[PDB]
């Protein structure tokens, strides 16, 4: 079979920075009899069906902007956008159809930001939550641009990292940054035997991780 | 031009017996072949198989060979896809695409809007909304964050708004991801500390799938 | 120009015109009379002797099936032809010897029993093992199995329509050979009448005279295929130490191929709107090689008299 692997899989361009997505496929997916070079480049905006951009990896579909260019041969292909607009952020799969219909991993486009200054917040379970037979402690981090960030829980100097749930937002159009949330849920009759519930977040914007302790 | 219409969102039990219909009437239906593509949430596209209606030929992927089944209706010019085997993880989004086929399918030039298939135990129940409030000895600051967590809501149709809060400004809504059969979603809104006691903020939850519109106001500890 | 279907379309009446059924039945009747009158001048001793010595039969099958599909694939790859055209030319190449070639063998007038046994054995071998070689040689084109798409009832129907009139002719000549002239004259006059009728009918039955829209190189290779087939058959017969009388018929049988099965498989595999002028390709193609055969006939008249 033929499998498609995309090297970058994630990049951010502001207005005109080069993108050059490339997927090397598996073998030479070039037809000797017909000089067509079977390959298709698609575009899938969030919350929308995929839209075809390039067919035969050299010819663009009628109606698409001329900024989308595709050049390649053999196993090496490259799609360039140059003047990237605000509506060009989507996922590209460089689907192939030489032997079997297989799709690539997908590359996501974002917007660059100068620096990130995340703000932490932590909240214990509500008073009426305990009466329901359970409890849940939550912590959310706001306004951090880079995706690489870790969160962990230290309780009485011990790391547990079990029963944790993480959620990420969708990078709202108001600003390039986005938030993240984490929750710990546990039933009744074991919540008050340790207390503490200290949280620690590690991010690339600061060498020292941000640690927040909780009392009572 | 030509447009492709999907059957619509589907919610079914793990008992299988589900069928998806895709319709396209803008051309001669026998001139093109129809592919079905499955997409998992945040994991990219995945191909299933194609059907040629003229000879009623069907080809399936190795993974989907056992469950995939394709049928065509020339009179209705429709394509029907069936699995007859579903699991809780099988929930995904299925797209029907139209392609030319001389000896090899060329490209998926037109796609449908997509059908969201979900498999679970159903059993919809009203959610429980619990507010969030600080005040456990913290010094707070210039601005304070607040939210309202939700527990035990099955369907996706739910929204959280802040009529008395900051409205659409500086509000974040974390999308929910399935866990233990019942997923949870969270909202966060920041308000200045000086003006917070003067004007209280209340979170309103809308659940169109049910008849519950409970509202409550958070109280500091 | 991306990928678009041809504007050529076939009327729905083409499915069930009475004229189409009339054309089919008159061609069946024509072929029945051809085979009866053609076997009326054959004897069982020579065909039995040739069946005892499959040397010519073996070389004919080797040339038609072990080499012809290979060179057809080579020409298809060399000419950069599309998938549909490559599949069509491959099916034509792997097709067995046409019945009309036997008619041309009557022009050759050499070892006719060898010709009939060779063509019936070629048809039997086709029915037995054509799909495997077709699937092997069609790698990368029409990924579907296509194994069940090739006709089978048509092949056995053709085999019956070949064997029955010839066997009847041999039996009648062996037992009671006394009405040769009347049967020959009646067959000739009915054949002429049926030829006039089909020539009149096909002109209005086909319609849409856009057969010249075909790309030049496809026409070139469709013309070269019978020529290269004839040349290869003649070379193989000459280099294998065969007498002249026994080699012309083998070469003509190898060069000519049937097109009805190719047309049937093309129509069942693909819609007629998808196929452009190639739907008219086989019907003209055999006609073309017929003309080519006529040229060879002239060559014969350039050698027998000189």
């Amino acid at each position: 079979d033929i499998v498609m692997t995309q090297s970058p899989s994630s990049l951010a361009v502001s207005a005109g920075e080069k993108v050059t997505m490339s997927c090397k496929s598996s073998q030479s997916l070039f037809n000797s009899r017909t000089r067509r070079n079977y390959l298709a480049w698609y575009q899938q905006k969030p919350g929308q069906s995929p839209k075809l951009l390039i067919y035969w990896a050299s010819t663009r579909e009628s109606g698409v902007p001329d900024r989308f260019t595709g050049s390649g041969s053999g196993t090496d292909f490259t799609l360039t956008i140059s003047s990237v607009q605000a509506e060009d952020l989507a996922v590209y799969y460089c689907k192939q159809s030489y032997y079997l219909l297989t799709f690539g991993a997908g590359t996501k486009l974002e917007l660059k930001r100068a620096d990130a200054a995340p703000t932490v917040s932590i909240f214990p379970p509500s008073s009426e939550q305990l009466t329901s037979g359970g409890a849940s402690v939550v912590c959310f981090l706001n306004n951090f641009y880079p995706k690489d960030i870790n969160v962990k829980w230290k309780i009485d100097g011990s790391e547990r990292q079990n029963g944790v749930l993480n959620s990420w937002t969708d990078q709202d159009s108001k600003d390039s940054t986005y938030s993240m949330s984490s929750t710990l849920t546990l039933t009744k009759d074991e919540y008050e035997r340790h207390n503490s519930y200290t949280c620690e977040a590690t991010h690339k914007t600061s060498t020292s991780p941000i640690v927040k302790s909780f009392n009572r | 031009e030509v447009q492709l219409q999907q059957s619509g969102p589907e919610l079914v039990k793990p008992g299988a017996s589900v069928k998806m219909s895709c319709k396209a009437s803008g051309y001669t239906f026998t001139s093109y072949i129809i592919h079905w593509v499955k997409q998992k949430p945040g994991q990219g596209l995945e191909w299933i198989g194609y059907i040629n209606p003229y000879n009623d030929g069907t080809k399936y992927n190795e993974k989907f060979k056992g469950k995939g089944t394709l049928t065509s209706d020339k009179s209705s010019s429709t394509a029907y896809m069936e699995l007859s085997s579903l699991t809780s993880e099988d929930s995904a989004v299925y797209y029907c695409a139209r392609s030319y086929y001389d000896g090899i399918p060329h490209y998926f030039d037109y796609w449908g809007q997509g059908t969201t298939l979900t498999v679970s135990s159903a059993k919809t129940t009203p959610p429980s909304v619990y507010p969030l409030a600080p005040g456990c000895g913290d010094t707070t600051g210039s601005s304070v964050t607040l939210g309202c967590l939700v527990k035990g809501y099955f369907p996706e149709s739910v929204t959280v708004t802040w009529n008395s809060g900051s409205l659409s400004s500086s509000v974040h809504t974390f999308p929910a991801l399935l866990q233990s059969g019942l997923y949870t979603m969270s909202s966060s809104v920041t308000v200045p500390s000086s003006t917070w006691p003067s004007q209280t903020v209340t979170c309103s939850v809308a659940h169109p799938a049910s008849s519950t519109t409970v509202d409550k106001k958070l109280e500091p500890s | 120009n991306a990928s678009a279907p041809f504007n050529f379309t076939l009327p729905p009446n083409f499915g069930k015109r009475p004229t189409d059924l009339a054309l089919s039945v008159i061609l069946v009747f024509m072929l029945f009379f051809i085979m009866l009158s053609l076997g009326c001048t054959m004897e069982f001793s020579k065909i039995k002797a040739h069946l005892w010595k499959p040397k010519g039969l073996a070389i004919a099958l080797v040339a038609q099936y072990g080499i012809m599909p290979l060179t057809a694939f080579v020409l298809g790859k060399v000419f950069r032809l599309k998938n549909i055209e490559a599949l069509a030319i491959l099916v034509c190449g792997c097709s067995p010897g046409g019945n009309l070639s036997n008619v041309f063998s009557l022009a050759m007038k050499g070892d006719m029993n060898l010709s009939i046994v060779m063509t019936t054995c070629s048809t039997f071998c086709a029915l037995g093992m054509m799909p495997l070689l077709l699937y092997i040689y069609s790698r990368g084109i029409y990924d579907g199995d296509l194994k069940d798409k090739v006709p089978y009832k048509g092949i056995v129907i053709s085999l019956v329509l070949v064997l029955i009139p010839c066997t009847i002719g041999i039996v009648l000549k062996s037992k009671r050979p006394q009405y040769m002239r009347y049967v020959i004259k009646g067959g000739m006059i009915i054949i002429l009448l049926c030829s006039v009728a089909v020539t009149v009918l096909s002109a209005i039955n086909v319609g849409k005279s856009i057969m010249f829209a075909m790309t030049p190189l496809l026409i070139a290779t469709s013309s070269l295929m019978p020529f290269i087939g004839f040349l290869l058959g003649y070379v193989l017969s000459a280099l294998f130490c065969l007498n002249g009388r026994c080699r012309r018929t083998v070469s003509m049988e190898t060069g000519c191929a049937n097109v009805q099965l190719c047309s049937t498989i093309l129509n069942v595999a693909f819609p007629p709107e998808v196929i452009g002028p190639l739907f008219f390709f086989p019907l003209l193609y055999m006609i073309f090689q017929l003309g080519e055969g006529l040229l060879l006939i002239a060559i014969f008249w350039c050698y027998e008299k000189f």
